[PDB]
């Protein structure tokens, strides 16, 4: 991105010319996923039969074991953050705020998509069945309790399959104690940062849990193109970061935390700025939500936001093995046993990998009070 | 303990990921019919339309 | 790496005239304070075009995203015609012309900070308007008094 | 005596000038563009807001 200079002239003689930065998302491979059996030889004799309907359901396993972790990645990254936990979800305005935000920060390309539990969907139903004038669409929500593909001008779709988080328990007035270093060449390959924090409760394990998020009052969020400040009505839109990992607050009161999103304020580079102004020590932050509630998070994101892939695995030698793939994934099974113990084996396995691109594509979202 | 990491390559793809955009929307509802070609090197800086009476 | 060199260019064109347009206009209407919400609020600027006689060409209206939304929130709750609620719940849409003025929503929008005034603030001197003086530019100077005692940036453009 | 081209995009014309410089070993490149403005009536526009 780069910046311009407004002269009557044209003269640029004593002046600053754009600097070439680079920077680079990295993504990365995780752990492994298996699901392993076995069974005496006397059993296969005398007592299974049917045994390939007894393993049917051990690939899709694997396939969950899959969805739910990525709902955990995705929560745990993602900057943005809308209405707040204390209020669920029920006006049609509360996924319209998600579509029409994303818009204004400029994201353009691609697909947003907005997903919610059965609950969640159920009061967006019975709001529908409100309406005073288009006929089809309120039949089918009294019959079907269902809502059309696009809601809001955002794609909506239901999920039960979804993760939950607990907040972890903080309390006391926070205030940040040492300026971060955050300008473009620090944060440039990452798009995290740490901070220290000042006044907490004295000695509490868990104080913020991954998944949290924390705002910083006065400074906003910029248009990304144009760096002018967003205003929602009457009052600016704040900041807002992930709490990446667990954090323990220390006797005294000081809690050290990895963030992810970060309030870019460049002196010499402006021409990446995020925010309004420069996070100093001595400024108000608030945890968004109470302290020890628990919920499963609605998530709203950019198509280009997280991304997924698996790896083939290679044959063990001495071994024998077959791939199967189910949902558009390959999985290996190795059939191998035990000579002396007179048993037989069989695993199951497949390996994810996990880019997030930009962490300011995504979040979570809850009503407004 | 096997140490293979010297095998390897870290290898930064060739692709770039979407950035922000804006949109323009004065621009292209202003009138731009009058005040084209008309300043050219021999009117100086400025031209005129008259008001009317 | 150069690719978006020329649209900086653009928007930073477009910056500009969302200043000029806003340093030039005599014209205002309600409280700086308060954000666009009723239907009456985008009405009241087809109106006073029309009553003070401007007939020539279209008018346009420009809001930020934020109050394009609301404005669609008024429109789900219409009592009447069900292809103007159907596309506000899905697309939250709003129509082209609305409130009689051809309304346009554009996230590339201007800000401006106000500048400390205080005091009750009169006229010193009557000034010189008549249609010989500012015949060729509609601009004027007028000297007011009864401000705070001495402040840099009292007043600014806007 | 300094290398040249034109360009379009949004039906706008930037020229770019690509100089060098001998003694600091370094290429420059500048892009540029003038506008103009006309206020034909300033009684017919101007800004509005909310009314309480
Ligand atoms: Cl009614």
């Amino acid at each position: 991105q780069f910046s311009s200079l407004r002269t009557p002239t044209g003269d640029i003689s004593g002046q600053n010319k754009n600097n070439l930065i680079s920077g680079k998302a990295t993504g990365r491979v995780g752990n492994y996923i298996t699901v392993a059996v076995e069974y005496q030889q006397l059993e296969e004799a005398i007592k299974l039969n049917q045994l390939e309907e007894i393993l049917a359901p051990v690939r899709q396993r694997i396939v969950t074991d899959l969805e739910t972790e990525l709902a955990h990645f995705m929560m745990n990254n993602g900057a943005l953050s809308l209405g707040s936990p204390n209020t669920p979800i029920t006006k049609w305005s509360d996924v319209a705020q998600t579509a029409s935000f994303l818009k204004d920060l400029g994201v353009n390309e691609g697909e947003n998509y907005a997903v919610m539990d059965p609950w969640s969907a159920q009061r967006l139903a019975d709001a529908q069945t409100g309406l005073h004038a288009s006929d089809q669409l309120v039949r089918t929500a009294w019959e079907n309790a269902q809502i059309p593909t696009n809601f809001g001008g955002i794609r909506a779709l239901m999920s039960n399959g979804l993760a939950s988080r607990t907040q972890g328990a903080f309390g006391g007035t926070l205030t940040v104690k040492t300026q971060p270093t955050v300008t473009y060449n620090a944060v440039k390959d990452s798009y995290q940062f740490t901070v220290t924090l000042t006044g907490a409760t004295a000695s509490v394990t868990g104080f913020l849990k991954a998944g949290d998020q924390v705002k910083f009052t006065n400074t906003y969020w910029l248009q990304q193109q144009t760096k002018q400040a967003l205003y929602n009505g009457a009052t600016p839109i704040s900041f807002t970061a992930t709490v990446t990992a667990d954090a323990n607050s220390d006797s005294g009161g000081d809690v050290t935390v990895t963030l992810s999103g970060v309030p870019i304020y460049d002196t010499t580079n402006p021409q990446y700025n995020s925010v309004s102004r420069q996070v100093e020590a001595g400024d108000a932050v608030s945890v968004v939500g109470t302290a020890s509630q628990t919920m499963k998070p609605n998530l709203f994101y950019n198509k280009f936001f997280c991304g997924l892939g698996s790896i083939p695995l290679p044959k063990l030698h001495s071994i024998d093995s077959a791939v199967a793939t189910y949902e558009g994934f390959s999985i290996r099974v190795h059939k191998y046993a035990d000579g002396d113990a007179n048993v037989q084996k069989m695993r199951f396995d497949l390996l994810p990998a996990y880019v997030c691109f930009n962490p300011h594509m995504g979040g979570q979202f809850f009503g407004n009070p | 303990p096997n140490n293979l990491d010297s095998n390897v390559s870290q290898i930064v793809l060739k692709k770039f990921l979407p950035g922000f955009m804006s949109d323009l929307v004065l621009a292209k509802t202003v009138d731009r019919q009058l005040l084209a070609g008309e300043i050219n090197s021999s009117t100086g800086d400025s031209v005129s339309f008259k008001r009317p009476h």
